[PDB]
């Protein structure tokens, strides 16, 4: 536990986890990818909605 | 200690046996030496090459 | 710096078949006078493998290969390489070539040894070039086309500076170089060999056992992959750099492995001599 390090008062939100990927990852592979998912049927440009 | 029977403890992998020397030449990448039963028949010293 | 190449004459692919070549050291136990079974990834014996060239021939016609394209990475590449002015420069190994996804560069900048994985926008006709200067009578290194920008990476690795002479020998083809790239839990399998040889055309028939060369520590996905060449520029073939250029004499033969159970001799000093593919 690193609560007395990793928490802020007002909220720590430099830590980060990847949701809505298409498959699941590989053993110890690495996502990096910051590009938008699509989860309905219509195709994504680029925007979020 | 060579030519007597000791336990010997070689990079972590334990074991009983006389320790001669080899005329084997191990490639630099490789550590042991295994006969046609998969036992460790052969060894390069860590310290001494 | 992203320059296309053109004046490329289109001619079809060329296949050739892979007699025993591809097989490396499955681990690091030395094994004599025994014959050992093991289930890997192998290149299949006998099997029918890409094969592309380097060439400018002149003429009225004549022919100007310089075949760099995009070849699948399935399950892991057998690459083997006949040259004698050190036409290939490296590889770069990824999903898709550009800033979306992460990708790895392994190149030789004629100094040192780069392996960078790293996000590259590569360019649609990456390469390298030395230059020939009729003064100096000597080939330097001058052009570097194989990324525009590199980006949100970890690793990085830089050889020991070298010399590797760039002359543009002529005759025959007198360095097989064979390397085994695997991609297995993360880790990019590097093994590699190195053989004299001496022939004009096709891959030498024979037996070679590849050495594990490095062990990458890389974790990215890795489908395609894409070779990078050098190519020569002098007083002769003018242009506006990208029709005046020409290519040194070189092959290279792609192959695929696939996970089979090969039987190999150790001979008594521990050397694997002979493989049998069951
Ligand atoms: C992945 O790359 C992002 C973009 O880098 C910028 O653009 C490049 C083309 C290059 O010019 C580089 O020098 C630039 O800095 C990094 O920056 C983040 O990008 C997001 C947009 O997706 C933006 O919202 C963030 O403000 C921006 N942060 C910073 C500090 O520039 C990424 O950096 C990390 O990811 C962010 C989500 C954020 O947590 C940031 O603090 C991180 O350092 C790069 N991601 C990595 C390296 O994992
Ligand atoms: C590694 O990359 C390949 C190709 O970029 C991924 O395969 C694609 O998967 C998507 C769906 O996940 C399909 O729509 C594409 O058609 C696939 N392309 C190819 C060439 O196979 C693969 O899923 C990736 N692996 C991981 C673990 O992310
Ligand atoms: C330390 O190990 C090296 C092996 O790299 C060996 O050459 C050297 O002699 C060793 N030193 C001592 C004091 O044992
Ligand atoms: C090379 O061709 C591609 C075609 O997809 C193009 O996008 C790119 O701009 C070209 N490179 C140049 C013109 O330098
Ligand atoms: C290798 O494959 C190509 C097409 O992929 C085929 O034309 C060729 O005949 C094959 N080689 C042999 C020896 O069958
Ligand atoms: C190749 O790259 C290395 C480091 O990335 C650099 O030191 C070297 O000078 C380069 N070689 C060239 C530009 O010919
Ligand atoms: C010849 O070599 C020298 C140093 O090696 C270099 O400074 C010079 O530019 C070269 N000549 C040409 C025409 O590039
Ligand atoms: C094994 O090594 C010895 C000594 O180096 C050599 O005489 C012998 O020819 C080698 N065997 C083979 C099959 O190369």
């Amino acid at each position: 536990n690193s609560n007395n390090l990793d928490s802020k008062v007002g909220g720590n939100y430099n830590y980060l986890y990847r949701l809505f990927r298409k498959s699941n990852l590989k053993p110890f592979e690495r996502d990096i990818s910051t590009e938008i998912y699509q989860a309905g049927s219509t195709p994504c440009n680029g925007v979020e909605g | 200690v060579k030519n007597k029977c000791v336990n010997f403890n070689f990079n972590g992998l334990t074991g009983t046996g006389v320790l001669t020397e080899s005329n084997k030449k191990f490639l630099p990448f490789q550590q042991f030496g295994r006969d046609i039963a998969d036992t460790t028949d052969a060894v390069r010293d860590p310290q001494t090459l | 710096q992203c320059v296309n190449l053109t004046t490329r004459t289109q001619l079809p692919p060329a296949y050739t078949n892979s007699f025993t070549r591809g097989v490396y050291y499955p681990d690091k136990v030395f094994r004599s006078s025994v014959l050992h079974s093991t289930q890997d990834l192998f290149l299949p014996f006998f099997s029918n493998v890409t094969w592309f060239h380097a060439i400018h021939v002149s003429g009225t016609n004549g022919t100007k290969r310089f075949d760099n394209p995009v070849l699948p990475f399935n399950d892991g590449v057998y690459f083997a390489s006949t040259e004698k002015s050190n036409i290939i420069r490296g590889w770069i190994f990824g999903t898709t070539l550009d800033s979306k996804t992460q990708s790895l560069l392994i190149v030789n900048n004629a100094t040192n040894v780069v392996i960078k994985v790293c996000e590259f926008q590569f360019c649609n006709d990456p390469f390298l070039g030395v230059y020939y200067h009729k003064n100096n009578k000597s080939w330097m290194e001058s052009e570097f086309r194989v990324y525009s920008s590199a980006n949100n990476c970890t690793f990085e690795y830089v050889s020991q500076p070298f010399l590797m002479d760039l002359e543009g020998k002529q005759g025959n083809f007198k360095n097989l170089r064979e390397f085994v790239f695997k991609n297995i839990d993360g880790y990019f399998k590097i093994y590699s060999k190195h053989t004299p040889i001496n022939l004009v055309r096709d891959l030498p028939q024979g037996f070679s056992a590849l050495e594990p060369l490095v062990d990458l520590p890389i974790g990215i996905n890795i489908t395609r992959f894409q070779t990078l060449l050098a190519l020569h520029r002098s007083y002769l073939t003018p242009g506006d750099s990208s029709s005046g250029w020409t290519a040194g004499a070189a092959a290279y033969y792609v192959g695929y492995l696939q996970p089979r159970t090969f039987l190999l001799k150790y001979n008594e000093n521990g050397t694997i001599t002979d493989a049998v593919d069951c």
